[PDB]
């Protein structure tokens, strides 16, 4: 149906506030051809916004994470002991 | 016809993940439902992601891996136990089967792991069939020297028993065990190409011969 | 390194990946025919290796020339067993064509017989090329090449070009073999097994690449022309197909 | 595989350069992960360096040297230009370099002795005498490329033959692109210092499953014994007196497991073992007013591991001999050469500013001269100037108590050893050579002139310790025989798999005796070959046999005699009875105990320390070497181009036949 479509999309969008950007990614991938191609639903109004603000929310995690990963990969040998206490794996030969 | 390839494609991808792990990592050389799925989508993803990062010698911090594993185990828990996309439904069931089959390769002895498989087939799709198909091929790509002939002859043997089991229920039309036909052709063909065809290939390959 | 690996892989599995990707992977029924052909080739290789194992452990591994003679005899009996189980797979497909058509399907033709010839030949080709070259391709990822003990440095490339020719020869031999088995023509049935014996024997001159690689591609071109005219093609059909 | 045998020839008899770590620096060598690959070019002159540094068409080379060109200057030239040198294989020269070679520093064990800016500042950084005058410091540098030692001549001939086959240059042109190459694997898991490495090894062993330990402290056991047995479960009385005879037990070199150490280590503890077995055979040994402790320190090269651990355990009450009980101290240094029958007596000048300490040291030297007046083949001398003390184990004891100590040595100024801490300090350095018509069982019992030279020093040392222990009556019976000296020299320098080492060790320890000589490096392996062989040699040379069965020998508690707190018991193998294999095992009732030698900066867990020798060894995996041919990048681009072309042409032809298959194949 379509009543349990938006009522399942909002449970994907309200679940990405628990540090889940991949839930927002599968919200974008799955509910895209049902929100921008065919105008048929009365409840098509809010299926077009829940996939738009969740693409704003997913791109927000891209800007933070790809900055933090490069900042860690550069500033890890410059940091001293602290770069070792918050490193999951440390490469062997290189400092 | 279509429903046979719908059982070939999941059992092919589950073996590609295991064989690419055995040949590259070199380390493996609702109370009962949800709780025993939190111990695989979080406790085994934490080990499998961490062991493949050691192979390539790359630095990863805790706040990214704790963000990555949580974005794998929570979406995996909300796609299996609750509604989700079908392409993502089957893909996680491939991924949890390969992780559950890789712990049946490391923590077993050499001649003892064939005992379990043997007995199982002797007294024998569902998630149980994806595991023990993958254990057979991962065990074949581990014991011995470098021999890609033995790994890829056990890949064909499972796909034949999976083909004949679906063909056997065209007359009977009843739930079958599926295991004791593919594992029987796996127990034969592993011990028949590892030491009987493998010397015949090496003499032909030393003089560069082609049959 | 990576360049030699990804160069010799695309020579050996260049035609075979193209045929599987464009022709076979669409129909869900042809993949079953492919895996069954690979299975019967595995059974042929196993039954051929049993005889060589028994001979090499009866003759006690004493003389050096007698081991070479047993090697030649094992290659010959392996060729003969491959060409026997090809006929076995033809008989199984002919038995399974009367059951798939006109008894479990209304329309009497879900798949023709020339297509099963093509897919059986390609299945033999793919599994024989996998057992020919995949162990050689793993050594191409190292830094070194062959020739520290006075060998040729063109080992990997020539193994790739031999594997590709073996794949194409099996793909052509399947078509010619099944059309020979249909029309009860047995002079061509000897020519297919004779060409298999010939292309297996020409790899006994194999360190001399000038005469062990060019007659194999000569046989490959002639067998491709005969599998083309065998399946129904002609110059009347080529030159009136360019609209 | 049958194809990799056509590609690679492994290199079998090699020895790598290994990274070791300090509190502030790293030393040693390292490769990249998955090895370093280079084109072989041999070097026999100074024009062959220009081919590697400037004139090479194929820039990442991997050069091959004779070890007479392994000089500090050529290492500076290879280190200044690092992007063109990846690898270095050094070949062992059998005519040893006549100018000498020592890769250690100009002044060994610098900031871990007594002399500093607060105690002896005129003698602080050995301002008077450079002890290792031929030292060029090369073993304490850091290299970015591997350095392997080639020990076999046949492998060097194979590499040079492949060079002559493939890598030459005809008529002043480029070499033809199928070229021979070599790949060296030595990847070290450790980093900047031992603080970083110990921290990184403690984090991964606490916060991480499957712990990645990437260092190991250098550690072994000291081996000591008593002349008269002590209680060992308590401490001695404050009015007990011991006389300590100490000697180092180890050595190193530039390359990892190679450490022959003949002049610097082996002859010194061989002559202390001979002096111990000479002193034990005195008829008045039980009624001596004082006692004698023989001690063999291990770790003395890496800034006094064992001696500092002994002093630290001795001043924390954890050792049964206390530091107050030490009365006299006779250190035994390098005594092997003795160029004019002279044995110099080195003393410490700064502690002798105290008047009673000076009187005790003068009385010690008078006792030494009185006990050496009975041996005409040893001329005991003392240095003319008030010169400082050589680097020795007495310098750790002089940081705590100012004991009256002396150091015996063959030198007055710099070392007579031309090969201090080097690969050439073998049995030919101290002239332990045997005639060729003797069986190796008869070479065990042939007496070298070096054995007769060292037995005299052992006799002087034994009579001196007998006089320091208040003996004074049976002073003529104490005399070392050269038989035990030549057996110990043959065992430690020629062949460890004797008929005499087998009959003194245990059944469990028979794999510690290889076919060649023992190497004397303090390994990560917590007991070493050498520590066991010295312990059981001291057990036979000082202990007696008792009638006990093996069940009584493993547990001597139920025996009414044969106390366990005083002695130690071992069930050893025996000699062979003829025409069968009859080891005849028995108990040895000796005092040869072991004490742990791990430096106290590792027990106190201060891995950035300036007084307790924070030396660690990197952990690694897969040390191997191999030679092969390489193909040009032209051929690699040609085979990748042909692969892409065959793939694209196959896809185009397949799609053009498949799309028109309705028209091409009519019925
Ligand atoms: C851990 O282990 C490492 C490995 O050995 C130790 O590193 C060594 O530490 C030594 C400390 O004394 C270093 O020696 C000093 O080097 C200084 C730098 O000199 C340069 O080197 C060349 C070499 O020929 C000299 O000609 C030039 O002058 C350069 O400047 C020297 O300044 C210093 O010599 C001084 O001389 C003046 C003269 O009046 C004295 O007043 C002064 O007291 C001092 O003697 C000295 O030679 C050594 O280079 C260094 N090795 C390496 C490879 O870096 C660590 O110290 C160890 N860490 C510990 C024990 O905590
Ligand atoms: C279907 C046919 C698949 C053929 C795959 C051939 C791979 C090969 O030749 O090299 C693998 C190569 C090399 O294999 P290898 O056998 O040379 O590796 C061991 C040898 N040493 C230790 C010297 C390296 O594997 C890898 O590099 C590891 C990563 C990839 C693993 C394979 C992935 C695909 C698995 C099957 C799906
Ligand atoms: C080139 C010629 C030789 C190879 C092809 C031989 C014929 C294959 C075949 O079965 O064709 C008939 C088949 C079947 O033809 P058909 O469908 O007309 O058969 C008759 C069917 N009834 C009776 C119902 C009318 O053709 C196909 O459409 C299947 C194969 C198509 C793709 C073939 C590609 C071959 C490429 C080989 C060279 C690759 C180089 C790289
Ligand atoms: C190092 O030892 C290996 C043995 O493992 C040697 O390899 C053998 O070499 C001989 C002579 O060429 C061959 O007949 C054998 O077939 C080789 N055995 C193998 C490859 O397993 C190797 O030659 C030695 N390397 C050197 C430099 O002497
Ligand atoms: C060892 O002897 C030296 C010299 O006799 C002692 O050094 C003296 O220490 C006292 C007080 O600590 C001061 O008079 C001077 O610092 C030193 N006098 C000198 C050098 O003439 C040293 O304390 C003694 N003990 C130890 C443990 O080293
Ligand atoms: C020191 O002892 C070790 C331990 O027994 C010896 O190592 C063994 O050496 C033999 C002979 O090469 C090998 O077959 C064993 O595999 C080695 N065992 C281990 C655990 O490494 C070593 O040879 C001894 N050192 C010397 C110089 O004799
Ligand atoms: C040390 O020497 C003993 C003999 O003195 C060696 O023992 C022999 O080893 C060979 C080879 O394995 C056996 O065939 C003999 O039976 C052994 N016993 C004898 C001759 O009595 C031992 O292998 C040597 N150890 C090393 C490391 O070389
Ligand atoms: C130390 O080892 C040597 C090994 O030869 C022992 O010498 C032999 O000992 C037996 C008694 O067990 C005597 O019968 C032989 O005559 C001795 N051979 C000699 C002296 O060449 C020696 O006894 C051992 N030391 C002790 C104290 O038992
Ligand atoms: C061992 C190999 C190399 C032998 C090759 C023999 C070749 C040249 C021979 C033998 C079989 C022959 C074919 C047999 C039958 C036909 C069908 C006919 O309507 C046209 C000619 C054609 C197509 C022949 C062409 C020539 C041919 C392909
Ligand atoms: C390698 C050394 C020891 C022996 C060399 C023997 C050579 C000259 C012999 C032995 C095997 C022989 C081959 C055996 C079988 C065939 C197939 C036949 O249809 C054509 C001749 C051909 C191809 C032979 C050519 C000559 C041959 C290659
Ligand atoms: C060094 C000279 C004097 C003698 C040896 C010449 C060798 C290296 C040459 C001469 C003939 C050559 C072959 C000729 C034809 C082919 C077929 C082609 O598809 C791949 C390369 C290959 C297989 C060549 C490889 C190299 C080759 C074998
Ligand atoms: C028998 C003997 O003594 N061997 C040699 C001797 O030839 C040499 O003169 C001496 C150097 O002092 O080294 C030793
Ligand atoms: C080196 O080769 C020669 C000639 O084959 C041989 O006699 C000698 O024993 C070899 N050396 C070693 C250490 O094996
Ligand atoms: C010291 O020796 C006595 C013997 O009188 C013994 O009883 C005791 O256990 C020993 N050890 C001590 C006091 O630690
Ligand atoms: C000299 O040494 C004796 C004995 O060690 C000690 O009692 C005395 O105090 C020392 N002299 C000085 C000035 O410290
Ligand atoms: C030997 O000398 C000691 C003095 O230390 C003396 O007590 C003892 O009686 C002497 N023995 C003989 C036999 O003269
Ligand atoms: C020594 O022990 C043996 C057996 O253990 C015994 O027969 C013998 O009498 C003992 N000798 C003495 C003197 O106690």
């Amino acid at each position: 149906s379509n009543e349990e479509k938006l009522n399942l999309c909002r449970k994907y969008y309200l679940g990405g506030f628990a540090f889940l950007p991949f839930l927002w990614l599968v919200n974008i991938f799955w509910f895209f051809r049902e929100a921008f191609l065919v105008p048929a639903y009365t409840e098509q109004s809010q299926i077009k916004g829940y996939v738009w603000r969740s693409a704003v929310g997913f791109l927000f995690w891209v800007i933070v994470l790809t900055s933090w990963i490069t900042i860690f990969q550069i500033y890890r040998p410059r940091w001293g002991a602290l770069g070792d206490y918050l490193s999951f794996t440390i490469p062997l030969g290189t400092p | 016809a279509k429903h046979v390839i719908m059982l070939f494609v999941p059992v092919t991808l589950c073996m590609i993940v295991v064989v690419a792990t055995i040949k590259s990592v070199r380390f493996y050389t609702h109370g009962w439902l949800i709780m025993s799925s939190l111990m695989l989508l979080f406790l085994f993803t934490y080990i499998y992601l961490g062991e493949v990062l050691k192979t390539y010698n790359v630095a990863m911090d805790y706040p990214t891996l704790l963000l990555t594993v949580w974005n794998f185990g929570a979406v995996g828990m909300v796609c299996i136990h609750w509604k989700g996309p079908l392409v993502l439904q089957q893909a996680y069931l491939i991924m949890i089967s390969a992780l559950m089959a890789l712990v049946f390769i490391k923590y077993l002895p050499e001649w003892s792991a064939w005992v379990i498989l043997g007995a199982i087939s002797v007294y024998d799709l569902g998630l149980g069939d994806f595991i023990f198909y993958s254990v057979l091929v991962g065990k074949a790509a581990a014991t011995g020297s470098g021999d890609w002939n033995t790994t890829l002859a056990c890949f064909v043997a499972i796909l034949i028993g999976l083909c004949l089991t679906l063909l056997l229920l065209a007359v009977f039309k009843k739930a079958l065990p599926a295991l004791p036909i593919s594992i029987t052709f796996g127990l034969i063909f592993y011990f028949s190409t590892d030491n009987l065809v493998r010397p015949f290939m090496d003499t032909l390959a030393s003089h560069q011969l082609y049959i | 390194g990576a360049a030699v690996f990804f160069g010799c892989t695309f020579v050996a599995f260049g035609p075979a990946f193209a045929l599987f990707l464009i022709t076979v992977a669409g129909d869900p029924l042809r993949v079953i025919i492919l895996v069954a052909g690979a299975f019967f080739w595995l059974v042929s290789l196993l039954l051929a290796s049993v005889v060589w194992f028994i001979l090499v452990h009866v003759t006690d591994r004493s003389d050096a020339r007698l081991q070479y003679g047993l090697l030649i005899f094992g290659a010959a009996v392996s060729v003969l067993l491959q060409e026997v189980f090809r006929f076995a797979y033809y008989k199984l497909l002919k038995k399974a064509d009367e059951g798939l058509a006109s008894l479990s399907e209304d329309g009497r033709s879900p798949i023709s017989i020339r297509q099963m010839a093509y897919v059986s030949g390609l299945s033999f080709g793919i599994i024989s090329g996998v057992f020919s070259v995949i162990n050689i391709l793993a050594d191409a990822l190292g830094p070194g090449v062959v020739g520290i003990h006075g060998d040729s440095p063109y080992y990997f490339l020539t193994s790739a070009f031999l594997t590709a020719a073996i794949i194409l020869l099996h793909t052509f031999w399947g078509v010619v073999f099944f059309d020979a088995c249909e029309r009860r023509r047995y002079w061509a049935l000897g020519l297919v097994v004779g060409s298999h014996l010939l292309t297996s024997g020409l790899t006994f001159l194999n360190p001399w690449y000038e005469a062990s690689l060019l007659p194999i591609y000569a046989v490959t071109v002639s067998m491709g022309l005969w599998a083309f005219i065998t399946a129904g093609g002609s110059l009347r059909s080529i030159q009136r197909s360019l609209l | 595989n049958s194809v990799e045998r056509k590609i690679y020839i492994p290199l079998n008899k090699t020895a790598p350069c290994v990274r070791l770590l300090n509190a502030t620096h790293q030393i040693g060598c390292q490769s990249s992960i998955s090895g370093d690959t280079g084109v072989i070019h041999v070097v026999e002159k100074e024009e062959d360096l220009q081919w590697v540094l400037t004139d090479g068409p194929n820039p990442p080379y991997m050069v091959l040297l004779e070890s007479k060109h392994f000089t500090r200057d050529l290492m500076e030239k290879l280190k200044g230009r690092t992007s063109r040198i990846a690898g270095l294989a050094v070949s062992l020269t059998k005519p040893s370099p006549a100018s000498g070679f020592s890769p250690s520093v100009q002044c060994p064990n610098d900031g871990f002795g007594v002399y500093s800016n607060s105690y002896g500042p005129e003698f602080a950084h050995c301002r008077e005498i450079q002890w290792n005058s031929l030292g060029n410091g090369l073993a304490y540098e850091d290299f970015s490329f591997p350095i392997f030692l080639l020990e076999d001549e046949n492998e060097t001939k194979v590499i040079k033959q492949c060079y002559q086959d493939h890598n030459l240059s005809q008529n002043g042109s480029a070499p033809t692109f199928p070229l021979c190459a070599m790949q060296l694997f030595s990847h070290m898991h450790a980093v900047i210092s031992t603080a970083t490495c110990m921290r990184r090894s403690s984090i991964q062993s606490t916060f991480s499953i499957n712990p990645e330990i990437v260092c190991d402290p250098l550690s072994d056991y000291n081996v000591w014994s008593m002349l008269k047995p002590i209680n060992t479960t308590g401490t001695l009385k404050p009015d007990d007196r011991v006389v300590v005879a100490a000697t180092r037990l180890d050595s190193r070199s530039f390359f990892w497991n190679v450490a022959p150490g003949a002049e610097s280590a082996v002859a010194s503890f061989v002559t202390q073992l001979a002096a111990a077995e000479a002193l034990q055979k005195a008829p008045d040994v039980t009624t001596l007013p004082r006692n004698v402790m023989f001690v063999f320190f291990q770790g003395e090269t890496f800034d006094y591991i064992g001696s500092s651990r002994m002093v630290y355990d001795m001043e924390k009450g954890k050792f049964p001999v206390q530091l107050e009980n030490v009365d006299s101290f006779v250190e035994l240094g390098q005594v092997a050469l003795r160029t004019s029958l002279e044995l110099w007596m080195h003393t410490d000048p700064v502690s002798q500013k105290n008047e009673s300490v000076r009187n005790q040291v003068e009385d010690l030297l008078a006792t030494l001269e009185k006990s050496g007046a009975g041996v005409p083949a040893v001329i005991l001398r003392r240095p003319n100037q008030s010169q400082p003390l050589p680097p020795s184990s007495l310098q750790r004891f002089l940081r705590a108590r100012n004991i009256s100590g002396v150091v015996l040595a063959d030198h007055s100024g710099a070392f007579h050893n031309k090969y201090y801490q080097s690969i050439y300090d073998t049995a030919e350095n101290i002239n332990v050579s045997y005639p060729e018509w003797l069986s190796p069982e008869e070479d065990l019992n042939f007496v070298t002139d070096t054995a007769k030279a060292l037995a005299d020093v052992a006799t002087v040392l034994g009579r001196a310790l007998y006089e320091l222990a208040g003996g004074t009556n049976f002073s003529d019976t104490v005399q070392a025989d050269p038989q035990t000296v030549t057996r110990l020299l043959y065992g430690f320098l020629i062949k460890a798999n004797n008929s005499w080492f087998q009959s003194i060790l245990r059944q469990d320890l028979r794999s510690y005796l290889g076919d060649g000589p023992l190497q004397h490096y303090i390994a990560v392996s917590s007991p070493t070959n050498t520590t066991y062989v010295v312990q059981y040699a001291l057990a036979n040379l000082t202990g007696t046999v008792v009638n006990l069965t093996r069940e009584q020998c493993q547990d001597p508690s139920k025996v009414p005699s044969e106390n366990k707190d005083l002695y130690e018991y071992s069930w050893v193998q025996g000699p062979l009875h003829s025409n069968e294999t009859d080891r005849l095992p028995r108990c040895v009732r000796s005092t040869a105990r072991l004490a742990r030698a791990l430096s106290p900066a590792f027990e106190l867990s201060q891995w950035s320390s300036t007084e307790y020798s924070t030396w660690t060894e990197s952990r690694w995996k897969d040390i191997r070497a191999r030679i092969f041919l390489i193909a040009s990048k032209e051929l690699e681009l040609i085979t990748l181009t042909v692969g892409f072309g065959i793939l694209i042409f196959s896809l185009i032809v397949t799609y053009c036949i498949n799309a028109k298959a309705d028209v091409l194949f009519i019925a």
